[PDB]
RNA sequence: CCUUCUCAAACAUUCUGUUUGGUAGUGAGUGAUACUCUUUGGAGUUAACUUGAAAUUGCCUUAAA
């Protein structure tokens, strides 16, 4: 089927278009028309499968049937596990919404409290937030206008039972409205307790629909980057892909490593979706490139045939990441060596990875031959405005991924030295980042 | 860490704008006739103080 | 409203130096000493351009 | 006797520090009045008829010196030991110390103000030098390092 | 306790035994001052040690120049503890090359560099790579 | 002239030597890899140890290929020209790279005696800048003045050695003499040090640089030039302190002993 | 707390082409096996790399007073 063939209004439709998506996917084709009829739906659709615009698509379909005022009440309300998860929702939200006169915010774990008060105090009708400081915005917040919840989603409901937003989530679930709430959800898989909190969610009876070694590099902070570049420079002429925990750092890296005279290819959430795809299709079909992209970005995204599979940031999924290469070593005519950068203090992930027991190899490097570029980073970020604040914002953007992080037994910012990480993004002096330490 | 963000302003990356609008001002004034060039000022003391 | 004489000297190396490509225009550290933005850089091309070929 | 606090200054650097400080710091003048307008002037003539670095300079304003520190942007703070609202430097070497912004407390305010076009400046400090003397002023950021908290450990005890 | 040999590092170049001598003689005597240099060039390894006739002067010496600053060098001086004689440091000077192993006869080397050659590849060969001549 | 069978069966065993049977290229992409020809006599210039550089004519120089195989490298090839104090000032980069852009190659910075009398002076600093370029181009004038301003460790190797340029025309500055010598350095030249020794080494580059046929002509080209220069001794083609292959036995040196 | 040996000729005078001469250095440490040499003891050559200018001993008077 196509998006034609459904009751969308003008708006949508040009929206869609825009997007480039116009044959609807067999996930989409199924549950976009029970959401429009506002039937509540549960399944076990896997990330990444176009789920997001699948429930999406239905939310900006009955705000635009209700027409109400941005004062009106607080339209739609998503909950994420993760803050990727949550930027990448809010990117196709406002790419949906370009169109669309509706009003759209998030609210993030570590970012500006009072901005997001103030945002939530001016009314937002399309909200996406976690659920740890959806709660603090539902409780320690006047003036919160939830009493008028339309409709309620949850995306990967596995993972966030399994970081401990259970009681969050039941919280959350008390404090909000049930009268003319319509419940749904969607994630890779469903537990018992996921069933549990779907029937104490899900108000009727939910609609059911179902559809190579380790390599890993041990590297200091502050030289992770300048290694990972001198990597890249010697390997030239295949096809790298980076995966990263934060699109702010993917868009600097890439401007960087555009400046420094070497063609390099992004692929993160805030891209426009039109240029993502022009982008994901040129990398696959150069047949040699380096492609720098977020790790949900490419949680669901098709991997090409590329000789290597660099996860040059901590996984944001760390089961997804380990049982990957499983998948990745049979899709591939040639096997992508997995290569990963590990801290010192990030050592606990041997544990998990050992626990996985897949074939490993610790890779080595000579701290004599390195790239040496740390002046001239230095040089160019103290000379150019604009480097400087995309570096600053990648280097924020990193700090927030890392604080929120799930496994904290393994990664934890206390442990992280601000002072290494600063120089390798070139900042002799850590720019100053809200963290909660 | 420093205390405050505060992130930098453009001005301390770019040539400052206030000697920028003090360098018009003299341009403006000469153009008037009314600041004498510190050359022309040299030659007429040249011809001047003999 | 009209442009200044230096102003319309310094769009014009801008735009027999870059032409029209504004991202590149973005960069360049001769001409472009003051890092103005791509939107402003335009606007400015354009004000030129409309009293002038 | 006097608080902890209180006699932790007149505990300056020794001669050939102070002096070394110094004739460095000399090579960072601000231009003066008279300077700055005829570099004016001239850039002002040669626009009549038809791109140079960022300038280098000492920065020694009380609350600019203030501002830079706690940023962590100064690398080297001159305070003066005679500043008659002595409250107005208390906390000076203290925040230094928390910051861990290289400091020392140098004889007379008024030496501070010569080398700065000023009658009395409280303060003097460098934020960004020349390549040229980036090993120079390291060297001299250690020398002040060892001559003041190991020698002077216990300036802030013994009231 | 500390004896009167004095160890001192970090010494800027062109600070030789002389000057040494000149500027640490104010304080009272020196017995005597050594400073290290290399065999093949004359010199100095930027230190050395001085003995001091009384332990006085030593400790006045070493207060004096513990940090003292001279021309992008910052000297560091130390007293040794009781006893730790200095011990023998030679007064090298730079080492020109003397030319004397050409006695033997031409002849015999001709017959000697003809053998060194057969052996090399003979030696070639047996490391795996094929050559003549 | 030496046959040319002997120099192919050479090339040949070393190009089977490089091939044989812990991610970074630490040491071994250099060692098997690169070509040099030891060259023995009777204390090359004994006289005096004199840092000069002898520049060996080359009908297809290594600084081509150099700079288009170093992109695939951590280490990027670069070009440093020294030049005198008066001088810079009229030279000019844009105009440098205008007239040099045409050939191809590129000139990475410019540098003056004073400049590294006051902000390289450092000797980490000194290290850090001199390293980073592999072609390095001084001014005949300030070549004598170079040893003292840069040290003796860019001595130490061929590649950080200054190379006399001529910057003179009718003993006044030109613009072109240094255009066009720049070129021939570059394509027409192979500079090597005459060490105060019996021994004398030349630098031919990487085993995947010019064809082995162009690089038994190159081989040729200098041993031709070696024996018109210096009464020279046996000559060996060597890998990285691999077997040595024999190239050239002279007789007559020994009796002029 | 001073600064560093910033060119000389022959031919050709297409205004720059050919040939020659002038370059004696912070030290320490690690390190890839060939050259001769005199026979002994090692003398000079030969890849590559770290460095805060780092470091524990190789048997003339006016910057006058």
């Amino acid at each position: 089927e196509k998006f034609e063939e459904l009751k969308l209004s003008q708006p949508t439709l040009k929206a869609i278009e825009k997007m480039g998506f116009t044959t609807m996917t067999s996930v989409q084709a199924r549950t976009i028309p029970p959401l429009l009829a506002g039937r509540d739906v549960l399944g076990a659709a896997k990330t990444g499968s176009g789920k997001t615009l699948a429930f999406l698509i239905p939310a900006i379909e009955l705000l635009h049937s209700l027409k109400f005022k941005p004062r009106n009440g607080t339209g739609i309300i998503v909950i994420t596990p993760t803050r990727e998860l949550a930027l990448q929702i809010f990117g196709v939200a406002r790419e949906l919404m370009e169109f669309h006169s509706q009003t759209f915010g998030i609210v993030i774990g570590g970012a500006n409290r009072r901005q997001e008060a103030e945002k939530l105090m001016k009314g937002v009708n399309m909200l996406i937030a976690t659920p740890g400081r959806l709660l603090d915005h539902l409780q320690n917040t006047k003036g919160f206008v939830f009493k008028n919840l339309k409709a309620l989603i949850i995306d990967e409901a596995d993972r966030i039972l399994e970081i401990g937003f259970e009681d969050e989530m039941r919280q959350i679930i008390k404090i909000l409205p049930n009268e003319d709430r319509q419940s749904m959800l969607f994630s890779a898989t469903q537990t018992t307790k996921v069933e549990d909190l779907a029937r104490i969610s899900l108000r009727p009876g939910p609609l059911f629909i179902n559809v190579l070694e380790q390599g890993y590099v041990v590297c200091d902070s502050d030289k992770r980057f300048l290694l990972l570049f001198s990597f890249l420079k010697r390997n030239q002429k295949k096809k790298i892909i980076v995966f990263l925990s934060s699109c702010n750092s993917v868009k600097y890296y890439a401007e960087l490593l555009n400046y420094i005279d070497l063609p390099v290819l992004e692929l993160h959430g805030k891209q426009k979706q039109q240029k993502r795809t022009n982008t994901f299709f040129e990398f696959c079909n150069a047949e040699r490139g380096i492609l720098i992209c977020t790790d949900v970005a490419a949680r669901g995204l098709d991997i090409p045939a590329v000789d290597w599979i660099i996860q040059f940031d901590p996984p944001d999924d760390p089961r997804d990441y380990i049982h990957r290469v499983g998948r990745t070593a049979r899709g591939t005519k040639g096997k992508g060596k997995s290569l990963m950068f590990l801290t010192p203090n990030e050592l606990g992930f041997l544990r998990y990875l050992k626990a996985s027991k897949v074939p490993l190899n610790e890779y080595e490097f000579p701290e004599n031959k390195i790239a040496n570029v740390q002046s001239q980073l230095e040089k160019l970020i103290k000379s150019n405005y604009y480097l400087h604040q995309t570096a600053k914002d990648g280097y924020r953007s990193y700090l927030q991924a890392y604080a929120s992080h799930s496994l904290k037994t393994v990664y934890q910012i206390d442990k992280l030295d601000l002072a290494k990480v600063a120089k390798s993004y070139g900042f002799p002096v850590p720019p100053k980042v809200n963290i909660t330490i | 860490m420093p205390l405050t963000a505060v992130p930098e302003p453009k001005r301390r990356f770019v040539p400052s704008k206030n000697e920028a609008k003090r360098v018009m001002k003299i341009v403006r004034a000469i153009r008037e006739g009314r600041i004498i060039p510190p050359k022309k000022l040299k030659e007429m003391k040249e011809k001047e103080k003999i | 409203r009209s442009q200044s004489e230096r102003e319309e000297e310094w769009l014009e190396k801008l735009y027999k130096k870059h032409g029209d490509d504004y991202k590149k225009m973005f960069f360049d550290k001769k001409l472009n000493i003051y890092q103005q933005s791509e939107g402003d850089l335009k606007r400015r091309l354009l004000r030129w351009k409309k009293r002038n070929g | 006797k006097v608080p902890p606090t209180i006699a932790q200054f007149q505990y300056t650097l020794d001669r050939n520090t102070a002096a070394e400080t110094f004739k460095l710091f000399n090579k960072y003048r601000p231009e003066t009045a008279a300077e700055k307008k005829e570099r004016l002037t001239k850039e002002a003539a040669a626009v009549a008829e038809g791109a140079s670095p960022k300038p280098y300079a000492v920065k020694y304003g009380l609350n600019h010196v203030v501002a830079l520190i706690e940023n962590k942007k100064a690398k080297l703070v001159l305070i003066a030991n005679d500043v008659d609202p002595i409250e107005l430097v208390v906390f000076l070497p203290a925040l230094c110390k928390k910051m861990g912004v290289p400091y020392a407390i140098v004889k007379g305010k008024a030496r501070l103000g010569t080398l700065v076009n000023q009658k009395t400046s409280a303060v003097a400090a460098l934020t960004e030098v020349r390549a040229e003397d980036e090993a120079a002023l390291a060297k001299l950021v250690s020398t002040i390092d060892a001559n003041f908290a190991d020698k002077y450990d216990e300036v802030k005890k013994h009231w | 306790e500390y004896s009167g040999i004095i160890y001192v590092s970090r010494l800027p170049h062109g600070f030789h035994e002389k000057e040494l001598s000149k500027y640490f003689a104010q304080f009272g005597d020196l017995k005597e001052v050594r400073l290290a240099r290399n065999k093949k060039t004359g010199n100095s390894r930027h230190y050395g040690f001085l003995e001091f006739v009384n332990k006085e002067d030593a400790m006045i010496a070493q207060e004096s120049m513990n940090n003292y600053l001279l021309m992008g060098h910052l000297l560091q001086v130390r007293v040794l503890p009781k006893g730790a004689k200095i011990e023998k440091l030679y007064k090298y000077k730079k080492r020109v090359l003397v030319e004397k192993g050409i006695t033997k006869p031409v002849k015999q080397l001709k017959d000697n560099m003809k053998q060194k050659h057969e052996e090399r590849i003979k030696k070639l060969a047996k490391s795996g790579i094929e050559f003549k001549w | 002239a030496i046959p040319r069978e002997r120099v192919i069966k050479a090339v040949n065993e070393l190009i089977k030597f490089t091939s044989k049977p812990l991610l970074e290229d630490d040491e071994e992409e250099l060692k098997k890899d690169l070509q040099l020809i030891v060259v023995n006599n009777k204390s090359f210039t004994g006289t005096s140890k004199s840092f000069k550089l002898k520049l060996l004519n080359v009908k297809h120089s290594f600084y081509k290929p150099w700079k288009e195989a170093s992109a695939t490298a951590v280490k990027d090839f670069k070009v440093l020209l020294i030049l005198k104090d008066s001088d810079i000032k009229k030279v000019s980069e844009d105009d440098l790279f205008d007239q040099l852009d045409s050939e191809g190659i590129k000139v990475d910075e410019i540098i003056c005696g004073k400049d590294l009398k006051t902000v390289y002076k450092a000797y980490e600093a000194r290290n850090a800048f001199i390293s980073q370029f592999s072609l390095i181009l001084a001014d005949d004038s300030i070549v004598t003045s170079l040893p003292k301003l840069m040290g003796g460790k860019a001595y130490n190797k061929v590649e950080t050695t200054p190379i006399s340029i001529r910057t003179h025309a009718n003993k006044e500055f030109s613009l072109t003499t240094l255009t066009n010598n720049i070129k021939k350095v570059y394509m027409n030249q192979l500079p090597v040090k005459l060490p105060r020794g019996t021994t004398l080494n030349v630098h031919l580059g990487n085993l995947e640089w010019l064809r082995p046929e162009e690089f038994v002509d190159n081989v040729e080209l200098i041993s031709e030039q070696l024996i018109k220069a210096y009464q020279i001794r046996s000559i060996f083609i060597k890998t990285n302190r691999s077997p040595v292959l024999p190239l050239y036995y002279n007789q007559d040196v020994l009796d002029e002993l």
